[PDB]
């Protein structure tokens, strides 16, 4: 979204965009190439946009578009949760065997060059513990919500 | 027969500003306007609205003013600029609702047969309440009871289409309740998911305090509809016992040996890779 | 009568209260299951009747009082061990 | 010869029929990783031994 | 036909033969009853097969409303012997049209099945989620509706 304003031709011997004592002109956009090919900057000029943004409209649009009350202690119970506990471990086994491969390799093939010529978003740390995080977050939030429902409901 | 209503977030939004329009002369504490809609199925859709002049008197609470002629012409405008949209009902605020709403609804059911009303809550916006919507049916009341109106409820939600999430996501920009949550995000969902559990319960606390204490006349419908709740909660038993530790342990095993060990060895790999690269730059400075 | 703490009713209690004979209680309880005022089940190795029950009625304001006390014990167990969770994980909640 | 899932009793002369648990897979896939992780610690054991 | 709907319409074949056996003998019009049953071998097998249909109707309602049942009670409720009730049930389970299992050293048979910890916990959460959180959501909104009508 952008806003504009038509400039005169009477100031052809003077500075079009007659701007002055401020340093917030170089912000918000440099004049883009797809827009200065047209009447920028000799027919019209750009003008800055910020938003009259306030509380009681910010919070009612935050809290009402993304909210879940009774969902916060549901279970998604175990037939697909414990199934997903198989779904990650299996390739994590094979990716651990791939983690075995690079570490027992450990050759002086100029190892700062050996690490940089095989960046692949791959085994040793990238395709590692990322899975360990997902196994951790899924099982704790499952089991902690399970113990609370025993506590709360009788 | 309405499944649920879908609140497009321009309508509420276009109520709050109109409450703020009259707020410079604000002495009415209610704003009534017209709710445009788009009826598709048993699920309802709302995406546009406007307001209408309305007044109400605290004395006798039955002298009230919807403006028909203003409702005719301005809806004729919004029909002309967009023939997709039509009326579906009306709105107001002030959650302690005036009992005049029988008269407001039964007037403008001659515009839409299955008319519907949505209460927004401009100032109470804190714990668990986005909006609320009612539906109008009229039985007598029950089998051996006198006549009544009895507004009934249809559940509500806040909807989302494309090119308003574009307007949403560009306007949050601060915390946003970021995408799929971390450990801290899920625990807070368990916290304020449970902070509303007793909040609904403190309301049903006070109801059977003030009805059983002896003030207001008892409903009979809500009593036994509350009764089956207490005869439906689970208890602890041996079958709950041996099963819970059968699958808590099974959830536990995945955490224990597969996540704690492997994360340690990766950090143990960062030991040797640091200490080799530390001292081999140290001993080769000079 | 008993609020599902031991809802496993023995067959002799039906034969005492309804003063019906022993052989008729099964047709008696399959009838009430057929009509739909109860959704329990029947064991016969112990001849005891399990009860999961969904047909409620009026509960006579002096027993709203006991219904209040159930709700308050239910209320304070929710509130107390919510505070235990918030105080325990306050540092990582934020 | 695993043609049948049961058991016998001499003290009773009584044949008993039961079933099998198929949920071995999670613990089975767990302890195979320990065989992998045992070798990577051995890989880091002589890596620290070859150079400190 | 109303009595052979469901939920036992509480019945017994000894009662059935002694109130409708007059319908199988002479009456006002009556003639398809004498046409179907009452013959020499064609109706007589159909006497047996009606007995077969009513005892099969009594098995399915037992699987609805019984965790367990002793063997002697099933024999006296089907108007037939203990050994016939063994073989008639053994026929239905190798046909796997009624899903049951017996234990004939003690005679206590069962109809329910061994549930799983994935299943019992799924029933624990189902009563928890669907009808303790939603009905608690439900009671609150009628509780707000009573404040509309009662005050003022």
């Amino acid at each position: 979204i952008d806003a504009f304003r038509l400039i005169n031709a009477n100031m052809m011997v003077l500075g079009h965009e007659p701007r002055q004592t401020t340093s917030n002109l170089g912000h918000l956009n440099k004049p883009s190439i797809q827009a200065l090919i047209h009447g920028l900057n000799r027919h019209y000029y750009s003008i800055t946009i910020n938003y009259r943004k306030n509380e009681l409209e910010q919070k009612m649009l935050l809290n009402l578009h993304k909210k879940s009350w009774m969902e916060g202690l549901t279970l998604q119970d175990y037939s697909e949760h414990c199934k997903h506990n198989e779904s990650v471990v299996k390739e994590m086994l094979e990716l651990a065997k791939n983690y075995n491969k690079a570490v027992e390799e450990e050759d002086k093939m100029t190892p700062e060059q050996l690490a940089i010529k095989n960046v692949g978003k791959q085994d040793p740390k990238r395709h590692l513990e990322e899975h360990v995080d997902v196994l951790m977050t899924s099982n704790i939030v499952q089991c902690l919500a399970a113990m609370l429902d025993t506590v709360v409901f009788k | 027969a309405v499944q649920k209503v879908v609140v497009h977030p321009l309508v509420l939004l276009s109520v709050v500003d109109h409450f703020n329009r009259i707020g410079k002369v604000g002495n009415q504490k209610r704003v009534v306007g017209v709710l445009l809609g788009s009826w598709q199925k048993k699920v309802l859709d709302v995406s546009n609205s406007f307001a209408v002049p309305f007044d109400e008197d605290d004395k006798d609470d039955s002298v009230w003013f919807l403006d028909h002629d203003y409702l005719e012409n301005m809806y004729g405008m919004f029909k002309k600029v967009n023939a997709r949209e039509r009326i579906v009902g009306w709105y107001h605020t002030g959650p302690k609702l005036h009992k005049n709403d029988i008269a407001i609804n039964e007037l403008m059911k001659r515009y839409c047969p299955n008319s519907v009303l949505v209460i927004i809550d401009v100032k109470p916006k804190d714990l668990g309440l986005p909006t609320e919507a009612y539906i109008s049916v009229e039985e007598v009341h029950d089998d051996g009871t006198p006549t009544s109106k009895t507004f009934e409820h249809v559940t509500s939600e806040i909807g989302a289409e494309e090119a308003e999430e574009v307007g949403v996501e560009h306007l949050l920009r601060d915390i946003k309740d970021t995408t799929v949550g971390t450990l801290s995000q899920r625990i807070t969902n368990q916290v304020h998911g449970l902070k509303g559990l007793n909040s609904k319960l403190l309301d049903i606390r006070s109801y059977l305090e003030k009805v059983a204490t002896g003030k207001l006349p008892i409903n009979h419908q809500i009593i036994y509809q509350l009764q089956d709740v207490f005869n439906l909660l689970p208890d602890v038993s041996l079958q709950e016992f041996v099963k819970a530790f059968y699958l808590k342990t099974n959830d536990q095993m995945v955490v224990v040996y597969l996540a704690s060990l492997i994360r340690s060895v990766v950090a143990l790999h960062n030991l040797i890779n640091n200490k080799i690269a530390n001292r081999d730059a140290e001993k080769k400075e000079g | 009568t008993r609020p599902a703490n031991h809802r496993q009713l023995t067959f002799e209690e039906i034969a005492k209260s309804a003063k019906i004979t022993v052989n008729e209680v099964e047709l008696l309880v399959m009838k009430a299951l057929s009509v739909g005022l109860v959704k329990g089940s029947i064991d016969e190795v112990d001849k005891r009747v399990h009860m999961t029950w969904v047909q409620p009625r009026v509960l006579d304001l002096q027993q709203i009082k006991g219904m209040k006390d159930r709700l308050e014990f239910w209320c304070t167990d929710v509130k107390s061990m919510e505070m235990l969770v918030e105080h325990q994980a306050h540092d990582i909640l934020t | 010869d695993k043609k049948f899932h049961g058991i016998l009793d001499q003290g009773e002369g009584v044949l008993i029929i039961f079933d099998e648990p198929p949920v071995d897979k999670t613990y089975e896939a767990a302890l195979e990783t320990i065989q992998n992780m045992s070798k990577v610690v051995d890989s880091l054991y002589n890596k620290a031994k070859k150079l400190t | 036909l109303l009595k052979l709907f469901t939920t036992m319409e509480l019945m017994r074949w000894s009662t059935l033969v002694e109130d409708y056996g007059m319908e199988l003998r002479k009456g006002s019009l009556e003639s398809p009853a004498t046409d179907v049953f009452g013959s020499t071998e064609e109706g007589e097998k159909r006497w047996k097969d009606l007995k077969n249909r009513v005892v099969e109707h009594n098995i399915r309602i037992m699987a609805k409303y019984y965790t367990r049942i002793t063997m002697k009670r099933m024999a006296q409720l089907l108007d037939l012997s203990v050994d016939e009730s063994e073989a008639f049930l053994s026929n239905l389970v190798v046909n796997k049209t009624i899903f049951a299992k017996v234990d004939r050293l003690a005679g206590i048979i069962n109809f329910q099945r061994p549930k799983d910890p994935n299943n019992l916990l799924n029933d624990w959460s189902q009563k928890l989620n669907s009808l303790m959180s939603l009905v608690n959501k439900t009671t609150h909104l009628i509780a707000k509706e009573e404040m509309i009508h009662n005050l003022q």
